[PDB]
């Protein structure tokens, strides 16, 4: 009861961190595509 | 110390959960190791060699390709504007 | 509680999206440049790969060479990809001399001429 | 149109501000950690003080009565 | 001196400001890495070591407390 | 604008000087502790006591 | 007595779980900070890549 | 002077002053930590306990 | 109680599955991603 | 267009201030490295003291076994 | 939407 | 023209290779024809 409550915040911050990491990796993928295009032109 | 079967099932499930817990912790660490080619390894783990040490290495010279063209065009425009304002102010 | 279920679902969605990411592989010209600057033997291998020295006799028998214009054409007079590229470039230069703007993509891929004959070659 | 370097400096300064904020947060966390450790260890100087006092006391007693025997 | 070269010098100042900003950013990032990855973990290790200290000597502590009412 | 820049210069100079003082004092205080701990306080555990009852 | 022992085992494993999850969260936070630094320094490359799209892009045209 | 860069530099100055205060606090805490470590951990506890242990070791080694 | 134990069990099954998925993703997909980015 | 020498002076003063900040940040980096090394040294000394003091727990366990 | 260094500690 | 030779699947050399020599993509190979009027 209260002990699963003691856990649940930790999984909550884990979820927040994972979502942020996912978004960061999508942005990094955009940057990667930009780098590839610049490489090809040059 | 005898325990109920449900409690024992809870306990060994807890054990397995702790096992893959420290497994995941080790995996996340290994990602965070900046020990690329420092420890025994040949793969890049996200670290300055993927960041400012590397991306900034790119950036201190990418300006020579992109921003310098603009800068030159802007400098010509600025010189033209200087000539125009000088002629306009002095002629009148 | 339901918050645990929501967190688990959000994490699963994040992981599924994370797996589906695709990072673009290197293109055609990056390979040429990097393998031609990779290793001392690699530079020679890439120079051999990219540019060949054809048999001058075969080329002369198959291509008229104009030293006055320093141009190359087929001996049979058949138009090739070089002729298309040169004609396109000359046409665009003529249009530029008439004040028309240039093409925003400068390097135009000769898709049509290559395709119309290469697809038949693949059929054959 | 506009000076090309303006946006570059804007972004660079923005990132500098961000990482300096990161530095401030990190050093604040470090300060909290150090405060915690000092308060926790506030028993150790007590321990050391009484140990030193006991050592000095037994040495002084071995001086008062001459039971201090030669070293080995 | 020169006019083309004086515009060149203005552009020099622009380039130097940019590169100095880049160096400053790199230095501050290195400082952040040093603080987060090295200093704080060593402080935590020292904390654990001192806790082991005070744990190992607790038998003396409880003796001294029992008779000194400290 | 110069006010802000010289203010930052003064602040970071203060930080650097304070760190100079702290590092020097820390080194001076650590030298004797290192001297004592590295030499005399060395301890090697070669054995573990074992009741023969378990044996 | 058995229930008490069950509880104390629970507390032990839960506190070690708490510290391990602390470590995991700190590692992920540091990784995210580094990644966002990478993104922040990289975002400027999109403009220059877009400018160089005018020379050669390939499939787009 | 660009107003945007003006505000950026003002924010930079504020953050650096905050950094200076935090570093001053860190220096105090590190001085206290050094005092607790060198004088107490090894200076009094370590020295006295090591002295006792080596004395007992010598006594019982000569009593081999 | 018994129902509390049952709900704890199914929640733990969910936790195990979710963190196994997270571990697999972090071990497989991310290193190759970062390696490709570094190569580029 | 606005006075050139005014922009020149502003840029020069910005440049000198920026160079000062860069050198000062390098000094800060060196100081951080030195501070970390000192913390390492004192942690080593503390861990040596811990290795020394584990003997008391060993003694207590020995007496309990012998009892 | 920028992560901040938050070292968690204890419970 | 080399952009037409290689299908989308051939670009996945090295790390990009879909792991359930390879003739890595190169631009269409050129022959150098002498034009200066000599042999």
């Amino acid at each position: 009861n209260t002990i699963q409550q003691l856990l649940l915040p930790k999984i909550r911050e884990l979820s927040d961190s994972i979502i942020t990491l996912d978004s960061n990796f999508t942005r990094l993928n955009f940057i990667h595509e930009s780098l590839a295009d610049l490489n090809e032109s040059l | 110390h005898n325990l109920s079967p449900l409690q024992q099932e809870v306990l060994d499930k807890y054990k397995q959960l702790s096992l893959d817990l420290k497994a995941l912790d080790e995996t996340i660490k290994e990602l965070n190791y900046s020990q690329h080619r420092q420890q025994h390894s040949q793969q890049e783990t996200v670290s300055p060699d993927e960041i400012l040490q590397e991306m900034r290495d790119i950036e201190v010279k990418i300006g020579l390709v992109g921003t310098l063209l603009k800068g030159s065009v802007y400098s010509l425009i600025l010189q033209r504007k200087q000539e125009q304002e000088s002629l306009g102010s002095n002629s009148k | 509680g339901e918050s645990l279920d929501r967190c688990i679902d959000d994490i699963n969605r994040a992981v599924d999206s994370m797996s589906t990411l695709y990072f673009k592989p290197p293109g055609i010209f990056h390979n040429a440049i990097l393998q031609g600057a990779s290793n001392k033997a690699s530079i020679r291998k890439d120079i051999t790969r990219l540019i060949k020295d054809c048999n001058h006799d075969e080329a002369y028998l198959l291509f008229k060479v104009n030293p006055e214009k320093q141009s190359v054409s087929r001996r049979d007079g058949k138009e090739g990809v070089f002729d298309y590229v040169i004609k396109r470039d000359t046409d665009m230069k003529r249009n530029r001399r008439l004040g028309r703007p240039g093409e925003k993509p400068i390097i135009h891929v000769p898709k049509e001429v290559y395709l119309n004959k290469d697809r038949l070659d693949l059929n054959n | 149109m506009e000076n090309p370097h303006e946006q570059v400096q804007a972004n660079i300064l923005s990132r500098i501000i961000g990482n300096v904020k990161r530095l401030n947060e990190s050093v604040a966390i470090l300060n909290q950690e150090l405060v915690t450790i000092n308060n926790r260890n506030k028993n150790l100087e007590i321990m050391g003080a009484i140990c030193d006092n006991y050592h000095s006391s037994v040495q002084f007693n071995l001086e008062a009565t001459n039971n201090k025997k030669p070293p080995l | 001196m020169d006019s083309a070269s004086k515009e060149e010098t203005l552009e020099k100042l622009d380039q130097e400001i940019t590169v100095n900003l880049q160096k400053i950013d790199s230095n501050l990032s290195f400082c952040f890495h040093k603080i987060t990855q090295d200093i704080i973990p060593h402080v935590a290790t020292y904390s654990e070591i001192c806790e082991r200290i005070m744990d190992s000597t607790e038998w003396l502590g409880t003796m001294f407390q029992e008779t000194g009412l400290v | 604008m110069t006010d802000a820049l010289e203010q930052s210069v003064l602040a970071l100079e203060g930080t650097v000087s304070v760190l100079k003082d702290s590092v020097e004092s820390l080194k001076c205080a650590n030298e004797p502790s290192t001297n004592l701990a590295s030499t005399m306080l060395q301890t090697k555990r070669v054995f573990r006591l074992v009741p023969e009852y378990d044996v | 007595t058995t229930d008490k022992y069950f509880i104390e085992q629970r507390n032990i494993v839960l506190q070690e779980i708490n510290e391990t999850m602390n470590s995991i969260l700190n590692g992920l936070n540091g990784l995210n900070i580094s990644l966002e630094s990478s993104i922040a320094v990289g975002r400027e490359f999109q403009s220059v890549s877009d400018l160089w799209k005018t020379l050669y892009d390939g499939l787009e045209s | 002077m660009n107003a945007n860069k003006q505000r950026q530099y003002n924010q930079l100055a504020h953050e650096l002053r905050e950094l200076q205060t935090n570093l001053q606090e860190t220096t105090k805490q590190l001085d206290i930590m050094s005092k607790q470590c060198n004088e107490n951990l090894v200076g009094q506890l370590g020295k006295v306990h090591g002295s006792w242990l080596i004395g007992s070791y010598i006594y019982y080694m000569e009593q081999m | 109680t018994t129902q509390s134990l049952l709900k704890e069990s199914e929640s733990l099954d969910k936790i195990t599955a979710m963190i196994k998925n997270v571990t697999a993703a972090l071990k497989n997909n991310l290193p190759v991603y970062v390696n490709q980015v570094h190569e580029v | 267009m606005d006075s050139i020498d005014e922009q020149i002076a502003i840029k020069r003063k910005e440049l000198q201030s920026l160079q000062k900040i860069t050198s000062l940040t390098d000094g800060l980096k060196i100081q951080l490295t030195e501070l970390n090394e000192q913390i390492k040294e004192m942690g080593m000394n503390a861990d040596s003291v811990a290795q020394l003091m584990n003997n008391w727990d060993s003694i207590i366990n020995n007496i309990s076994q012998a009892s | 939407s920028a992560t901040e260094y938050r070292l968690s500690i204890g419970s | 023209l080399g952009l037409l030779q290689y299908a989308e699947g051939d670009y996945e050399i090295g790390p990009w290779k879909d792991s359930k020599e390879d003739l890595v993509p190169l631009p269409e190979t050129m022959v150098r024809i002498r034009v200066d009027g000599n042999e």
